[PDB]
RNA sequence: CGAAGAACCUUACCAGGUCUUGACAUCCUUUGACCACUCUGGAGACAGAGCUUUCCCGGGACAAAGUGACAGGUGGUGCAUGGUUGUCGUCAGCUCGUGUCGUGAGAUGUUGGGUUAAGUCCCGCAACGAGCGCAACCCUUGAUUUUAGUUGCCAGCAUUUAGUUGGGCACUCUAAAGUGACUGCCGGUGCAAGCCGGAGGAAGGUGGGGAUGACGUCAAAUCAUCAUGCCCCUUAUGACCUGGGCUACACACGUGCUACAAUGGAUAGUACAAAGGGUCGCGAAGCCGCGAGGUGGAGCUAAUCCCAUAAAACUAUUCUCAGUUCGGAUUGUAGGCUGCAACUCGCCUACAUGAAGCCGGAAUCGCUAGUAAUCGUGGAUCAGCAUGCCACGGUGAAUACG
């Protein structure tokens, strides 16, 4: 069949909504303004591991909280990185910007980091039952309680495609009382895409 | 075709009749919602990923 | 003045009761101005000659929302529940005589690929 | 189902039920009610009772089933539940009432109700011809 | 138009139609309006109207006054199958 | 005689955000409402599921808001100030 | 069905008229406001002129011309792909670690006896256990407590054309946190799981309805939402403009709307809804107009005000069973809106015309309850353009032997 897509599963259940605000006659505005903010974010701090982007709104200001693994490339041994960040994006938003920066513990339990690490290595042409397995013990060491993945594309070059799937611990997409994550990457190959799937299923 | 189009949408009309709602993101014509300004399919997209604000899933 | 609501879809009656001759107000008209048919009319009648207590009480009644069949279940339930109100030994006759029972049949949904609740198109395999 | 509000009888509801189009409860139930006033009018009788005939003439008692049997398909006569007796009944009265052809609805069914009390009408001779053929079938049974 | 507010013709078909009372009726006015009422001005001036792929001559008349150009060059060529 | 609406997506957040403001309300002068809660206005926008046919399965998404009303009843300039610093959890709406 | 809106635009196609670092981006070099508005030749794109371009503090942001790198392709392949989707099927099944049997493939488990909506659950068994699914956690509906009472309510009260104004949250209504329904209890039977009945209660047996769609099948559909490998065009398979076509018409199918009438139609009066939308948007009252509409501008960023007479129902009068006062096509004339523009090719109104049709061959479809049927309403898309789509309430059945 047809999954869902387990996080707009829960939304406004037991994740609340990233782009946080209200607003009304300003709202298309806001919406693309954020699109535009998140692909600069994407663009430029791809390579820096961030995971998650957190936005808020008031007094004009654009509050941003990006939560990421290594905050010592966001910010660091130079201080400007984000000062940087918020001039370009005053430019674009034509406002104020603030932005925090998080420090995620446990990297391997967000399904983005291990997406991205996933398809990193299969664009490096890592075996595709290494990669999956070792994200896989990674995130059962680190903390999961449950963990699933799959890759379809062209499989190692193949002209047929399909799908390669592999999982530990209980991962109920069913239930909503699951705290899952979830996410999908794409990977580049002389061949073509390559699409990783990841969830885990967590904690509390 | 699509980039004319998107280009050729965002400068004015000769008449303002001819105006026509494209999403930002995808410059598809149809089923373009102009509350969200976004596509059908797109908001289907940012509206599970949580990038929009207060849509959920509509049970009841 | 003893006082009951009653619920039948869409329809809610705010009603009570107060010691009369037999005499009853809906939304300030005439109970035969309101509901004109002999049928709802014994319908509303039906907890106060389950329990004989017709000749005794005026009702008094306001209603909104849903149409005049609604607001007939409505109004005999929430009489029912003042009759409840007034004397818990009418429990036993009102219960056995299914008053009581708020008819939670409502309205079911529609749906989508469907042209009504349960309905579906014509369907043709070729 | 329930009881009449008026009448002490289901039979009534259930004949405005049957009769009824579209939910059209109020036009079914108000013709019904004038059309026992017209058998009383001309009768002067109980419109119980005489519906009360009226069913009893026009009640089954045998119907066919179909039944494949022996490489075909059969009528096979069996005894009708008592549900389904006052429910073709009460089908076979509205549907001549309908096909009748005289000018009001009240009127059709009133005289079809005298019809059948007085064991006439197309209805009696539905339960006839019903009775005809399974006892012509009753081979089978 | 359908109304009083009205008529419509096209500003640069009006012109030059004005300027063909001295036309003498041996040119023809070429246009890609098909939309433009027909005024009583007009009549006399065979008209060369644009069809789609082509322009094709309409002569003008008290009678096909209160119509369009588009009226008389009809755009899909249909033989009865 | 002056009024707070607070509008928002999340009733949580809002009664919260509506009891932090009441609060500080009474200590800055002690003859204030409570909060009253307004219809939820919302909007159900429907979606294909699919991208190219398949008219016929669909996804719905409803946009609720969540809403209450405050009325101040014996204003002071330190409710006026209190007010006037006081920055919400947004995500919200507050008009006066 | 994509299409939640084909007049132009959309629009990708066609005819014509045109451009080639381009309609759209980066990198270089020169320059800096670029442009805007008027005139002329134009179908317009576009050419000629004018008036007039204020860049801001070497930097920043966007801009004209050169200049090649590049661009662009709704050009292809869904038999290279991702992602998204239907489908068997919300069917109850698909598997796995360890163990054991089998040379082995495979089996076992997962069969059996029961039971359940359900590989649900119990007893038994060379299997013991686990995962995906099922169920449940979620939303909504069904009754009720506390909190808060305005933009909602009006009982006890006065008074107004108006719940109006005062006053009060009684009651509704609203919406947060709670309660409750769990075979929890009783009787029968079962060994047991469970099954049937009973009580209480609003609700009894996963209460009702949703979303929620397992491994995989159809190399199912999608390169036209997007991205995307390969190939192809790259002074044209690219780009602009006007006009046309997507609305053709001998004919076939599907899906629907309207009817074929007296449980009805014309006319008048007239009661009771829910769910929704609104800022340059809803648009009131009053007025003009047969009417579509025009005028007007109140109130409203909305439980305040508007869209918004709800219609079926009911009551009266008439038509008297007729191709009819049925039906309403088609056509002629005249109007109104929208929009630069209504011929191709919008919708609506008035008058007139009055078509086919007097219940549908062989066949075939939905539905088990507030459902089917039936009546209106709203929303999206949208300037305008719906019998379509998604939600809303009103009325409200028949039947289930098996
Ligand atoms: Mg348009
Ligand atoms: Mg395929
Ligand atoms: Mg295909
Ligand atoms: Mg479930
Ligand atoms: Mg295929
Ligand atoms: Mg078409
Ligand atoms: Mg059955
Ligand atoms: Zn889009």
């Amino acid at each position: 069949g047809q999954k869902v897509h387990p996080i707009g599963m829960r939304i406004g259940v037991i994740r609340d909504w990233d782009s946080k605000w209200y607003a009304e006659k300003d709202y298309a505005d806001f919406l693309h303004e954020d699109l535009r903010i998140r692909d600069y974010v994407a663009k430029r701090l791809s390579d820096a591991s961030v995971s998650r982007v957190e936005i808020e709104r008031a007094a004009n200001r654009v509050n941003i909280t990006i939560h990421t693994a290594k905050p010592g490339m966001v910010i660091g041994k130079g201080g400007s990185e984000v000062e940087a960040l918020r001039k370009n994006l005053n430019e674009l938003t034509q406002k104020r910007v603030h932005i925090n920066i998080v420090e995620i513990k446990r990297a391997d339990l967000d399904a983005k980091l291990v997406a991205e690490n996933i398809a990193r290595q299969l664009e490096g042409r890592v075996s595709f039952r290494r990669a999956q397995k070792q994200a896989i013990q990674r995130t059962m060491r680190a903390g999961a309680k449950g963990i699933k993945t799959q890759v379809s594309g062209r499989l190692g070059g193949a002209d047929i495609a399909r799908a390669e799937h592999y999982s530990e611990g209980t991962v109920p997409l069913h239930t909503l009382r699951a705290d899952i994550d979830y996410a999908w990457e794409e990977a580049d190959t002389t061949y073509g895409k390559l699409g990783v799937k990841v969830w885990i299923y967590r904690g509390e | 075709a699509k980039k004319s189009m998107i280009a050729k949408q965002k400068r004015t009309p000769k008449y303002a009749v001819q105006a026509y709602t494209r999403c930002e993101r995808c410059g598809r014509p149809h089923s373009v919602i102009r509350k969200f300004k976004l596509c059908r399919i797109c908001f289907r997209e940012l509206a599970y990923k949580g990038q929009i604000p207060g849509v959920k899933k509509a049970s009841w | 003045q003893y006082y009951g609501t009653g619920r039948r879809k869409s329809s809610v009656a705010r009603v009570r009761l107060v010691p009369g001759d037999g005499k009853i107000v809906i939304n300030n008209r005439d109970w035969e101005d309101y509901i004109p048919f002999a049928a709802l009319r014994e319908v509303i009648k039906q907890p106060l000659v389950a329990t004989e207590t017709l000749g005794n009480y005026d009702v008094l009644v306001n209603v909104h929302g849903g149409g005049y069949t609604g607001q007939a279940g409505a109004i005999r339930h929430g009489v029912a529940r003042a009759l409840l109100q007034v004397a818990p030994e009418y429990r036993p006759a009102l219960k056995s005589a299914g008053l009581l029972t708020r008819d939670s049949r409502m309205k079911e949904r529609k749906k989508p690929g469907l042209k009504g609740a349960r309905r579906a198109p014509q369907f043709s395999k070729r | 189902v329930l009881p009449d509000p008026i009448y002490n009888s289901k039979l009534v509801t259930r004949l405005i039920n049957k009769m009824m189009v579209d939910g059209k409860r109020g036009k079914s139930q108000a013709i019904l009610y004038s059309a026992f006033d017209i058998i009383a009018q001309e009768t002067g009788k109980d419109p119980m009772e005489v519906f009360e005939q009226a069913m009893k003439n026009i009640m089954p008692l045998l119907e066919v089933k179909a039944r494949r049997v022996g490489g075909a398909n059969y009528q096979v006569p069996i005894e009708v539940r008592a549900d389904r007796r006052s429910t073709l009944g009460l089908r076979w009265l509205v549907n001549y009432a309908r096909l009748r052809g005289e000018k009001t609805m009240e009127v059709r069914v009133a005289r079809e109700i005298m019809d059948a009390a007085n064991n006439t009408g197309a209805s009696v001779k539905k339960r006839e011809d019903t009775h005809k053929m399974a006892d012509a079938n009753r081979a089978f049974a | 138009r359908s109304l009083k507010k009205g008529p419509f013709v096209d500003d640069h078909l009006m012109k030059k139609v004005e300027a063909a009372a001295e036309s003498e009726k041996k040119q023809v006015i070429k246009t890609w309006s098909r939309r433009s009422t027909i005024f009583p001005t007009f009549v006399g001036q065979t008209i060369a109207v644009y069809d789609g792929r082509k322009h094709v001559p309409v002569y003008v008349q008290e009678d096909m006054v209160g119509h369009k150009l588009g009226e008389f060059a009809p755009t899909r060529t249909y033989r009865g199958h | 005689k002056i009024r707070i609406r607070l509008k928002a997506y999340d009733h949580r957040i809002l009664d919260q955000s509506a009891e932090k403001i009441v609060e500080t309300a009474k200590r800055s002068g002690a003859s204030v409402s409570g909060p009253i809660p307004l219809p939820t206005e919302k909007s159900i926008y429907t979606v294909l599921r699919a991208v190219h046919k398949y008219k016929d399965s669909r996804e719905q998404f409803e946009m609720r808001t969540h809403k209450r009303l405050i009325d101040i009843v014996n204003p002071t300039p330190q409710t006026v100030d209190s007010l006037m610093r006081l920055d919400l959890p947004s995500g919200v709406d507050i008009e006066i």
